[PDB]
């Protein structure tokens, strides 16, 4: 998993996921 | 965020120039032509 | 005026490039 | 020539640039040429004051939108309200 | 450009001039469409 993630204004707004 | 800095054939694509060098009732024209704009640029977004 | 003076043309390898506008961009290519 | 005021949201109009935000030191080094500094997407993040040749941050101010949480009418009246993307300091 | 008149080459008004070294290269400009990469320092570092 360490390894996949390694390798992976104005009126908007960018909601936050639910699940961390 | 590319589409609010194209005119959409207004005089100018900034609201505050348009309204401050402009009489008020001929900017609701120059208005207009923005709004109806940058809706259609909003309507793309969510439909795709 | 003047007497006695005894065109070809050279190559301008990427020159002439001039900043366009007074704008400050970093990390860009615009 | 009005004086400057930094860590607020101030409208601002500088030498014909103008636009709303609080303005705060910024550690951009300019080149002598270069009045404003734009951001990708063309919007205006920095600005360099003519008076003192100082570069000035600008950051939009704050804009979240509240959300209510209501245990459901039927079991009670309390809520409590979410104020989106805001540090908790400029809520009131 | 300067025409250099020397006290070795008095002449006449024509004659008295010394060419010395001299090269200037001169490039018209027209309409182009170039991107221009700016680095963090803000220098444009390189164009297509």
């Amino acid at each position: 998993e360490d390894l996949l993630f390694n390798k992976v204004f104005n009126g908007l707004t960018v909601l936050p996921p639910l699940l961390t | 965020v590319k589409q609010l800095s194209s005119n959409f054939g207004a005089i100018s694509s900034v609201l505050n120039d348009i309204l401050s060098r402009l009489d008020p009732p001929e900017a609701e024209v120059q208005i207009d032509r923005l709004i109806t704009g940058r809706l259609q640029s909003l309507q793309t977004y969510v439909t795709q | 005026n003047l007497t006695t003076r005894t065109p070809a043309y050279t190559n301008s390898f990427t020159r002439g490039v001039y900043y366009p506008d007074k704008v400050f961009r970093s990390s860009v290519l615009h | 020539s009005t004086n400057l005021v930094k860590n607020k949201c101030v409208n601002f109009n500088f030498n014909g640039l103008t636009g709303t935000g609080v303005l705060t030191e910024s550690n951009k080094k300019f080149l002598p040429f270069q009045q404003f500094g734009r951001d990708i997407a063309d919007t205006t993040d920095a600005v360099r004051d003519p008076q003192t040749l100082e570069i000035l941050d600008i950051t939009p101010c704050s804009f979240g939108g509240v959300s209510v949480i209501t245990p459901g009418t039927n079991t009670s009246n309390q809520v409590a309200v979410l104020y989106q993307d805001v540090n908790c300091t400029e809520v009131p | 450009l300067a025409l250099h008149r020397s006290y070795l080459t008095p002449g006449d008004s024509s004659s008295g001039w010394t060419a010395g070294a001299a090269a200037y290269y001169v490039g018209y400009l027209q309409p182009r469409t170039f991107l221009l990469k700016y680095n963090e320092n803000g220098t444009i570092t390189d164009a297509v």
